């Protein structure tokens, strides 16, 4: 189970990423790559409890979040 | 997602650092690292210590985005 | 001399106690990681040190750039 | 066309460059390296924090901490 | 770069982000992740201070080491 | 390496290492190596202009700053 076959079995799952900040977004993995870099569907954004932005499709670097759970 | 990210080539773009800065900005280009190119980029301001977007716009022009500090890119809304 | 990834390697199945460089702790246990010392972790315990409040999470990927430490053994 | 190209075209003339911090640079660019690491010179640091500003005749950026390269800004 | 100067000495460090702690340097890597043993962390300055024990020690956070 | 010149260039100096805003470091370069890791002595910390503590020989991971600039 490295970080990559972590990541590739949560795939098209709800997943919750947190920022080192303590912003979430929370979406449907869609697509991975060696570097971590996430492709999700649709993500909601959240400050805290707080809803604060929706994206359609979004681009995420794992590599600079804090850390990546399946909801 | 080195292939994902063509799709959106010559096209506006949102893009969030760590720190919390938000930008906007024409994909030009980027490398495997996401380092971007952006042309004609506007970073949304925030308020100084309530954090949110205050609806007003900074000018930038053409701009080197720098993918150590890149967490999130997204296309336009539709 | 005791190196570093080495250490880590050997504490795969074990538990780990993690301290960010923010005001976070992670409690649970080592299902592998990166060369980049990116982790996975299994019924892992969250902390936060501010608050104090606490949640948890079934499995993990906890990202290195931010890591101060990795304690072998848990909280506290 | 690549990022780091961009940068190259770049050697001698002005750079503004933008921290994730409320730190901002303006100077010249004198040269990078493989990781962006940068040297500038004859360089005025902007706290945009406070509103401050401060001088250096040369210095070396840390790559990690910036989030943008503006060319000759 | 010579870190082997300083094994089995008691050393300082401090991350970004202001953690700051002391322990017995028992090893390193040419990335600076560390390996100390008897670790304090002094709690943020207020004079408290927590014990850790034996520690991996990350690179990428570590800003400064010191003797003592 | 243009950063390599700069550094060699105030070895034996004085140097501001700038951590944050509110966080800078003062030595003397004495050392370095290819990823960037600074060996000063006599260096002191300084928080908000305040010097909070000197720690004489030190290391500096580069890689984890701000800048590196010649001190005047
Ligand atoms: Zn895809
Ligand atoms: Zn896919
Ligand atoms: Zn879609
Ligand atoms: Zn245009
Ligand atoms: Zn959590
Ligand atoms: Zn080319
Ligand atoms: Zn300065
Ligand atoms: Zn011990």
């Amino acid at each position: 189970s490295s970080p990559n076959e972590f990541l590739n079995k949560v795939i098209g799952k709800k997943v919750l990423i947190r920022l080192s900040s303590g912003v979430d977004y929370k979406g449907i993995l869609s697509c991975l790559d060696g570097y971590m870099n996430l492709a999700l569907e649709r993500t909601e954004e959240y400050v805290n409890g707080k809803k604060t932005n929706v994206y359609g499709d979004a681009f995420i670097r794992g590599n600079n979040v804090l850390y990546v759970s399946a909801l | 997602s080195i292939l994902d990210l063509s799709r959106y080539q010559d096209q506006r773009i949102q893009a969030t650092f760590t720190g919390g800065r938000q930008i906007t900005g024409i994909l030009k280009g980027f490398d495997q690292l996401m380092n971007l190119v952006l042309d004609d980029v506007e970073e949304q301001l925030r308020n100084p210590e309530d954090g949110k977007l205050t609806g007003a716009i900074r000018k930038l022009g053409l701009v080197v985005v720098r993918g150590t500090t890149l967490v999130l890119i997204a296309p336009m809304d539709g | 001399t005791i190196l570093p990834l080495e250490l880590i390697d050997k504490c795969i199945g074990s538990n780990l106690w993690v301290i960010m460089k923010s005001e976070r702790e992670f409690a649970g246990t080592l299902v592998g990681f990166d060369d980049y010392v990116n982790i996975v972790l299994k019924d892992v315990t969250e902390y936060d040190t501010v608050t104090g409040v606490t949640e948890k999470h079934s499995e993990m990927l906890l990202n290195g750039n931010g890591m101060c430490m990795l304690i072998p053994g848990g909280k506290p």
